[PDB]
């Protein structure tokens, strides 16, 4: 598709990274929150 | 014998003299803290602990963490091999061993949390009931703490005591102590303050530490105290539990063996099988770990010690105190329960309902008021009535008592003699007067081979002949007892006619409920008696018949409120319950029919007999459901007769039966095969109480030989608390069925890449890093979570199980397990294995054979599906995408599997989502596999992979499947009771 | 227990079970293994469904691309005797499967290898990745071109007397376009002479300072007599729109090597879409270990 088509060779993995991460963080607290909701 | 030197030899004034107490009123508690400072608490010093860290390390070095600790060593020695060959290795091998180390550290503290919490929980059951003593000081008899006993306090030990402390009996009546522990015969030896012999063990006037006293009474003062105690240093060295363990553990055990047979066949094989097939030493011990880890549950010993502590902690707070842990495991298995009538079905709080006199039934007790009585407190004979009530009673009132009614306040002494109390002072007057007018002479108190109360009292007054002698009992015998009545002041013989209104009045009363006592005096005549004559205790000299009974007198003694529910739960539970009391069969029938032992429609012999107007005799034995066998039919009948009762009757009620009796019913009913639980609160009741399969002591009146006779502990003495614990007891069995059937399932995906591998010949879509990840990293908590669960509305609604036929792990565990859940699970792992190929460009038709050329270093040009060529690096790469991508396929699967698993019976919309660890699991679960696949260096250390969001949601069509069929299979169990779905799918 | 539990003759049990259990249980999973299968292949099928014939959905794990090289030597070691003719049999029997495959009778007629230019030049364009215009057509290299290394003359291929040849070759990639560097005043100092555009350069030196001296005269052998690949032959449009195509090939002959010593030779090509790893010892690069011993 010409010679500039590096981007069919290209993945934005740090933003996915980035994402996830905070994904998992956001998990990690709603859990924290529900085993000590009682407890306070 | 060697260490003996005692104080036996020194009289009353020696021993006062060096001990420094004062022996009628004891030590006084300003010197009792100064003791207790100085010599330190009555206890045995206790013995040394485990160091924290020596445990931590054992968890370090045991259970299956030598395997891990080899295959860690084995990694390191490889990279150092790779050291001294061609430069630039691949650190691949030194980041494996990093990985299995830290795995071991993990299980390690993990295991080692879980095993200090149920030691701690197990401790506080020391502190929580103590063991007391009463000790004399300052005049006033208290209770104290042993540990507060110090040496020369006066302590007073009756029968059924412990003994706080060696002790110099000062004065004794009849005390009998088992010195069974001290010299090993079992007879009881007789205690007199004089001195008999100068050695220790012979002396009559020592009583040593852990003894108890069998019968009597008797007073003696600490000579030593906590280890100087002649029983305390043989205690403390030489008396030392071991450690133990339960049958629930050891059924457990035995399958964790049979598992870890199988697997390590299966792990050499594929060790062979890799070496066949070319591939490296390191990557066969690889195969191994992980085949061995996949395969052997290492979760089930830690996951029973932790249901079995928390349920016990539920217990305790519930009323029901279990001296050991194999009763937690007994009481689910409960299938009859002997208990008592007085004192663990009612409260024992009797109140003086009805009275009859001049050949009439009278209503009484002004419903705390001043209205009196219904009759007239005129009454020639009523005179006569309270006179003896008054006079024979033993109970009187304690101080500070003046402020309130008499219907609220405390009395010391029987509960019908405190009812007693309470009537005569409220119709009467004051009993203070009247006992001080008559004098008592003698009384003779209450004994079971008298079987009535006696009191003899002198009387003031003019015209009688100075000797009024007055008795109550039993009304039968004592009516047999009296040849005359007193009818509204003139006295008349008994005759027949007299007796049959007597019985029917008996008849009347008992139906109702209430216990009656039969009341008598008598005026001796003064030719015969002078004033001067003295009436001999020891020597009956004074006439015992022909005396002339006044009336009866009855009380009332509510059940409590729980009971009656209870019984009601324990017929829907399929458990048997007898009631083994003292009273007369009416009062037994009555008291059993309102509680619920004898529920309508079912009637004994007796009843139908009645009913028919024909002969006991004649009436078919078989035809009555229950019946109540008396005391004295229970000695005569042999043991086929009361296998006879026990076997043909649903409802069994033995009444006028004496606690030394419950041995032969408790036996009875073991012969027949089934789980017994007996209460008792008395030194005779030990033995039935050893004999039982569940002896529950009552905690408040039992004494401490019952105490220590018993496993089980009744904190409130009533019935509900036994049924309520029998239910806590078989949630444990459902909540761990419950978690084997979890961890058991992940077993067929973690295994299953492992053969399709080396039969199909693809590439390896399952890693051994990730195995340990999905076992020992993350499910080591929502395994925990299954012990917290509630129970089912069923669980009191089914039947005992027995421990013949039922086993926790039974052939349908393994159909749901291996066969129908597991191999979902495989198939949605599966599933997000081929999407990343096939995305990535491999498809599927091609890659059945590529691992020969796959797993070969050397084949930089392997061609796709869509014909590009791979290196080894970036083929491998995408492998690796694939390991990450089953782990989380297999995490997500786990949600459908863990909440299909909370309960078995019925739905979760039923149950409901009320358990919070359970949750905080699926959530930290889903967290986890995101940090590992997401976070940076995983890819060199780990292996792990980022995973594009596509591909997360290729195991959910898996999970939603195993979560709806699940359901369906509830449904159709509730709906159709024993059917094919239930034989084969209900484990 | 042992016999009793394998077969009594009251209840007609087998194992454990009768006959109508037997078959219940065998009748419910086979259905309920059946509807497993069903879902599986209908799953698999709509992923069938999602991805394309003529382009991997994904393309960036092979990027840069690898450098691969016939003969076949396992862990990167090239050693044989100039004596025992058995020593590098299983050298030139891979030697030869590589070039097998550029015989002149398997290319012949107009396609689907259309003549190209005798020297290096730029790229062609064969339209779009579609089933339009048919079977691409792909550019004929051959045998010949490699001088003294082609089983050609000396099937050996020179590892009968000390002088080995090592065909080197580019991981072909679907839509990839080799980029060179430019002429600019940076660029290494081999590069500059000979700077055709058209032509993607390999060249080969010593891993250590020290072994420079012990290897002798690298002559490389390719297209138009250059050390590298034509750009024409780029880009690969995949094996379903371009059977039947040939990658250049590059050869190498190490004359000059110095008798009964192990030399580490690391072959590199250079250009702007061209990365080494330090994890892919194969990306880019390459290594070689040999040892003429005699
Ligand atoms: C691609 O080309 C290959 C070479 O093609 C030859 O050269 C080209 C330029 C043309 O001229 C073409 O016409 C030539 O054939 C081609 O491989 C060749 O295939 C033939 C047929 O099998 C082979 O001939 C046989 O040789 C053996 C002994 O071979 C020795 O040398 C080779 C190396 O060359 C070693 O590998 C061997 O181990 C031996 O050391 C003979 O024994 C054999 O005898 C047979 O024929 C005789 C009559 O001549 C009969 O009497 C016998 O009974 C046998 O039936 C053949 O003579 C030739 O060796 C082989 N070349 C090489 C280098 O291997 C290849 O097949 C082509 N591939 C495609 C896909 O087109
Ligand atoms: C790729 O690049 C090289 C080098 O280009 C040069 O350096 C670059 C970094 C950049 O600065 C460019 O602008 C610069 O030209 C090209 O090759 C060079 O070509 C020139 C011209 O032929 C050569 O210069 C020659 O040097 C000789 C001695 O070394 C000298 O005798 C030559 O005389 C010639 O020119 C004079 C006028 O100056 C004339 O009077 C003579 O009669 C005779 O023609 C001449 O000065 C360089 O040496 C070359 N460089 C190298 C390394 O060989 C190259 O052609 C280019 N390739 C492409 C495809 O564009
Ligand atoms: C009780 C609960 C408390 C929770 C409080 C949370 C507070 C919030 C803290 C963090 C939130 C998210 C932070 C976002 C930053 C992440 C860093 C990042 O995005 O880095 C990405 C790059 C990696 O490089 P690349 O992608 O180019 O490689 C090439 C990739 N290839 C090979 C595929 C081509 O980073 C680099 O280069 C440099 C990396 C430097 C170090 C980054 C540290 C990351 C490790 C831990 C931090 C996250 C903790 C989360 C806690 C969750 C609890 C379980
Ligand atoms: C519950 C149990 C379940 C699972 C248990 C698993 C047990 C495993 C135990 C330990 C594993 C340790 C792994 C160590 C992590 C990486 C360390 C390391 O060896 O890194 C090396 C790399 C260097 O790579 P390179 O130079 O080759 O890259 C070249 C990139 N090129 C060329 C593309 C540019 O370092 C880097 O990249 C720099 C990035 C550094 C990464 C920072 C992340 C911090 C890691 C762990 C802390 C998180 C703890 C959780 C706390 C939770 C709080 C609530
Ligand atoms: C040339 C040679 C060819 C050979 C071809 C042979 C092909 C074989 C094909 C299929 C094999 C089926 C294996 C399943 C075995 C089930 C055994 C089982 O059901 O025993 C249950 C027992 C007792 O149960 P119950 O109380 O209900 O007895 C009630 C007895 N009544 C009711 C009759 C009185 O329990 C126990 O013995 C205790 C628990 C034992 C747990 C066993 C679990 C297995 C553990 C690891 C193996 C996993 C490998 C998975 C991969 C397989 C390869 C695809
Ligand atoms: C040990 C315990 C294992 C537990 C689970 C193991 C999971 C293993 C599953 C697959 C592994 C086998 C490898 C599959 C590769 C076979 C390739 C194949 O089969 O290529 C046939 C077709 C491809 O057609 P095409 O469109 O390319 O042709 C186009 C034709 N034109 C265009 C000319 C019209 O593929 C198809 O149709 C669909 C075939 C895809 C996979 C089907 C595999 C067999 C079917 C179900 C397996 C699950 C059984 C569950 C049993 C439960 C108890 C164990
Ligand atoms: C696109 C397709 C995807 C398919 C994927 C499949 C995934 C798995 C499929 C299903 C699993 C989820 C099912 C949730 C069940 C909810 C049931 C419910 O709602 O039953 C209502 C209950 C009943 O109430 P009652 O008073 O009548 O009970 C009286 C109880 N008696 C009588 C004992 C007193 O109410 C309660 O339980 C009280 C309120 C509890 C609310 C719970 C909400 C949290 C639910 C799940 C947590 C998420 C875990 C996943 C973590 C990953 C996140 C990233
Ligand atoms: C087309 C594909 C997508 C379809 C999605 C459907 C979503 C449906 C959403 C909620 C479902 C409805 C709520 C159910 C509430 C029922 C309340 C209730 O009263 O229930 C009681 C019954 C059990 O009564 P019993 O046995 O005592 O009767 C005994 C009768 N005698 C005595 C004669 C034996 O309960 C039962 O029928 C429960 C049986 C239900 C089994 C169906 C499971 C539905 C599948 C997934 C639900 C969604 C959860 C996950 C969400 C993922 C989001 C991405
Ligand atoms: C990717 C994963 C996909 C997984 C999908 C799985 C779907 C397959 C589900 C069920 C298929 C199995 C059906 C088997 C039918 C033949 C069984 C049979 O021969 O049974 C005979 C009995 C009748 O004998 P009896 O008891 O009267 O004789 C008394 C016997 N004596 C004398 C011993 C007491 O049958 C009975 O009792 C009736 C019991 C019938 C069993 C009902 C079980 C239904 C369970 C699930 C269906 C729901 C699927 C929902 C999927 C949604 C997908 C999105
Ligand atoms: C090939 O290498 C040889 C050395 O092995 C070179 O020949 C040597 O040249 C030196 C002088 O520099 C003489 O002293 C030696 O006697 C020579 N040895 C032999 C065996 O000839 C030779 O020049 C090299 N040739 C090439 C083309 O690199
Ligand atoms: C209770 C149930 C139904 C909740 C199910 C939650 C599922 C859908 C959540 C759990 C973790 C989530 C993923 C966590 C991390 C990422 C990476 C990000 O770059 C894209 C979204 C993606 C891929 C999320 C998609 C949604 C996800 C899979
Ligand atoms: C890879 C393929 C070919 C393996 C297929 C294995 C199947 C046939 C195996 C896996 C688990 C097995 C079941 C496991 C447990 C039981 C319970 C037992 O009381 C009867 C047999 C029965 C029901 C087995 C029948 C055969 C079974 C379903
Ligand atoms: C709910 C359950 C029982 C439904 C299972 C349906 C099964 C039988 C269906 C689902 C998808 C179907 C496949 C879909 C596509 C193709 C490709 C075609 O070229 C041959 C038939 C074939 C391979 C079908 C065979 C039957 C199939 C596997
Ligand atoms: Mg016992
Ligand atoms: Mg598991």
């Amino acid at each position: 598709e010409g010679p500039d088509n590096d981007e069919r060779f290209t993945y934005d993995y740090y933003r996915l990274r980035v994402v996830g991460l905070i994904v998992a963080a956001v998990l990690c607290v709603i859990g924290i929150i529900i085993l000590l909701a009682g407890k306070c | 014998k060697e260490v003996s030197m005692d104080d036996h030899k020194l009289s009353l004034d020696e021993l006062h003299n060096k001990y420094g107490t004062d022996l009628t009123r004891g030590l006084t508690n300003a010197r009792a803290k100064e003791i207790l400072a100085r010599d330190g608490p009555n206890s045995l010093t206790p013995p040394p602990t485990t160091p924290e860290w020596i445990k931590f390390c054992r968890q370090l070095f045991g259970g299956f963490s030598i395997l891990l600790w080899i295959g860690a060593i084995l990694c390191f020695l490889a990279y150092g091999i790779q050291a001294a060959t061609e430069d630039e290795p691949a650190n691949d091998n030194l980041y494996l061993g990093v990985v299995l180390s830290t795995v071991v550290i993990v299980t390690g503290c993990f295991s080692y949390y879980q095993e200090a919490k149920s030691s701690r929980i197990m401790d506080s059951f020391k502190n929580m009931v103590p063991q007391q003593a009463l000790v004399i000081r300052d005049g006033e008899k208290s209770t104290i703490n042993a540990e507060f006993v110090v040496a020369g306090d006066l302590v007073e030990v009756k029968g059924g005591d412990r003994i706080p402390a060696d002790l110099r009996i000062i004065s004794a009546h009849g005390c009998k102590v088992d010195n069974s522990s001290l010299t090993g015969e079992s007879e009881p030896q007789t205690r007199s303050p004089e001195f008999s012999s100068e050695n220790p063990l012979e002396t009559r006037n020592i009583a040593f530490f852990s003894t108890n006293c069998v019968e009597g009474t008797a007073r003696g003062v600490v000579v030593y105290t906590g280890d100087r105690t002649v029983m305390g240093r043989i205690a403390t060295l030489a008396s030392g539990l071991e450690v133990g363990r339960t049958p629930i553990a050891i059924e457990i055990e035995h399958f964790i063996h049979i598992i870890t047979g199988v697997a390590v066949f299966l792990g050499v094989s594929f060790f062979i099988l890799s070496l066949i097939l070319g591939y490296s030493w390191l990557e066969a011990v690889i195969f191994l770990i992980g085949i061995i880890v996949a395969n052997v549950p290492e979760g089930l010993l830690a996951t029973v010690t932790v249901c079995l502590t928390l349920t016990a902690k539920r217990m305790a707070r519930k009323n029901c105190l279990v001296k050991n842990l194999e009763a937690v495991e007994t009481l689910g298995s409960t299938s009859t329960i002997c208990s008592d009538k007085t004192g663990t079905l009612t409260q024992n709080r009797m109140t003086v309902a009805h009275m009859w006199f001049d050949n009439q039934i009278h209503e009484a007790d002004t419903t705390e008021n001043q209205s009196g009585a219904a009759f007239d407190k005129t009454s020639a004979t009523w005179s006569a009535l309270s006179r003896i009530a008054a006079l024979c009673n033993r109970a009187v009132f304690q101080a500070g008592q003046d402020n309130v009614p008499i219907l609220k306040r405390s009395v010391a002494g029987d509960a019908s003699e405190s009812a007693l109390l309470k009537c005569i002072e409220l119709c009467c007057g004051s009993v203070q007067g009247m006992r001080d007018r008559n004098p008592k002479i003698v009384e003779i108190p209450f004994n079971s081979t008298n079987k009535y109360q006696l009191s003899i009292h002198e009387n003031e007054k003019s015209s009688e002949s100075r000797y009024l002698l007055v008795m109550k009992g039993a009304p039968e015998r004592i009516l047999d007892r009296c040849s005359t009545i007193l009818l509204n002041g003139a006295e008349e013989p008994l005759k027949e006619d007299m007796k049959e209104a007597f019985q029917n009045a008996y008849l009347e009363l008992g139906g109702l409920g209430e216990r009656v006592l039969g009341f008598c005096h008598f005026a001796l005549p003064e030719d015969k008696y002078n004033e001067g004559y003295p009436f001999d205790a020891d020597e009956p000299n004074f006439p015992t018949t022909d005396l002339c009974f006044v009336g009866l007198m009855a009380m009332i003694d509510p059940p409590r409120a729980a009971v009656p529910d209870a019984v009601g739960k324990c017929r829907s539970a399929g458990i048997k319950v007898i009631m083994v009391t003292g009273d007369h069969p009416i009062t037994a029938k009555a008291i059993a029919k309102g509680v619920g032992i004898i529920s309508e429609g079912n009637e004994t012999i007796e009843d139908i007999a009645a009913r028919l107007n024909i002969p006991i005799g004649q009436v078919n034995p078989r035809d009555a459901k229950a019946c109540v066998v008396h005391g004295s039919d229970l000695k005569d009948l042999s043991t086929e007769v009361l296998d006879d009762i026990l076997h043909y009757h649903t409802e069994i009620v033995f009444a006028r039966t004496s606690p030394q009796q419950k041995l032969i019913i408790v036996e009875g009913c073991q012969r027949q095969g089934a789980i017994v639980a007996v209460t008792g609160d008395g030194v005779n009741d030990s033995p039935a109480l050893k004999k039982a399969d569940i002896g529950v002591a009552m905690g408040i009146s039992g004494s401490d030989v019952s105490k220590q006779a018993a496993d089980m502990i009744l904190l409130d003495d009533n019935f509900a608390s036994i049924v309520t614990g029998v239910e806590e007891g078989r949630l444990i069995f459902d909540n761990l069925k419950k978690s084997i059937a979890y961890t058991l399932t992940s077993n067929i995906p973690e295994i299953t890449p492992f053969l399709v591998f080396i039969i199909g010949n693809v590439p390896l879509p399952l890693g051994t890093v990730t195995i340990l990840c999905i076992d020992l990293g993350t499910d080591m908590v929502p395994a925990i979570s299954l012990a917290y669960e509630q129970a089912e509305s069923d669980i009191m609604k089914r039947q005992p199980r027995n421990p013949k036929t039922d086993k926790l792990v039974n052939e349908r565990l393994i159909s749901m397990a291996y066969g129908q859940i597991g191999m979902i699970q495989a198939l949605g792992g599966f599933f997000s294995y081929f999407v990343i190929l096939a995305e990535n460009g491999f498809l599927p038709m091609d890659l059945i054979g590529k691992r020969v050329r796959w797993d070969d270093r050397w084949i930089s040009d392997v061609e796709d599906s869509f014909g590009q060529q791979w290196t080894y690096e970036q083929r491998k790469i995408v492998e690796f995408t694939c390991h990450t991508s089953f782990f989380i396929s297999i995490v997500v699967v786990q949600w459908a599997d863990l909440i299909i698993c909370k309960t078995r019976r019925n739905s979760i919309f039923q149950q409901g989502m009320k358990n919070k660890i359970l949750i905080f699991g699926l959530f930290e679960e889903t967290a986890l596999a995101a940090f590992l696949s997401y976070c940076p260096g995983t890819d060199v250390a780990l292996r792990m992979y980022p995973l594009k969001p596509s591909w997360w949601f290729c195991a959910f069509p898996y999970s939603l499947i195993i979560f709806l069929y699940d359901e369906m299979r509830r449904f159709i169990i509730r709906r159709s009771p024993g059917g094919w779905v239930e034989q084969e799918t209900y484990y | 227990g042992w016999k009793k539990f394998l077969w009594d003759s009251e209840k007609k049990e087998f194992l454990g079970r009768t006959g109508s259990s037997w078959f219940k249980i065998f009748l419910f999973y086979l259905i309920f293994y059946g509807c497993l299968a069903g879902i599986f292949i209908g799953t698999i099928q709509v992923l069938l469904l999602t991805l394309s014939d003529f382009e991997p959905k994904y393309q960036d794990r092979v990027a840069p691309p690898g450098l691969s090289h016939a003969p076949y030597a396992i862990k990167t070691e090239i050693s044989f005797s100039i004596s025992n003719p058995k020593s590098y049999e299983s050298f030139v029997k891979s030697m030869h499967k590589l070039m097998d495959l550029y015989n002149e009778s398997s290319q012949a007629g107009n396609s689907p290898f259309e003549d190209c230019s005798d020297t290096p030049a730029d790229y062609i364009k064969r339209g779009d990745l579609d089933d339009s215009q048919g079977q691409k057509k792909a550019c004929r290299f051959s045998r010949m071109w490699l001088k003294n290394c082609s089983g050609l003359d000396d099937t050996t291929y020179g590892y009968a007397e000390g002088k080995p040849c090592v065909v080197a070759k580019l991981n072909r990639i679907i839509g990839f376009y080799p980029k060179p560097l430019k002429n600019t005043t940076d660029l290494p100092e081999e590069l500059q002479a000979n700077y055709n555009q058209y032509v993607l350069p390999l060249r080969c030196a010593a891993k250590r300072e020290e072994d420079r001296e012990k290897i002798g005269s690298i002559e490389y052998f390719g297209l138009g007599g250059y050390a590298g690949f034509p750009l024409q032959y780029y880009p690969y449009y995949g094996k379903r729109l371009q059977k039947k195509y040939l990658q250049p090939l590059l050869a190498i002959q190490f004359t000059n090597l110095t008798q009964n010593m192990e030399l580490r030779i690391e072959c590199k090509v250079y250009g702007e879409n061209i990365d080494y790893s330090e994890k892919d010892r194969f990306r880019g690069r390459f290594e070689v270990k040999i040892e003429v011993k005699s």
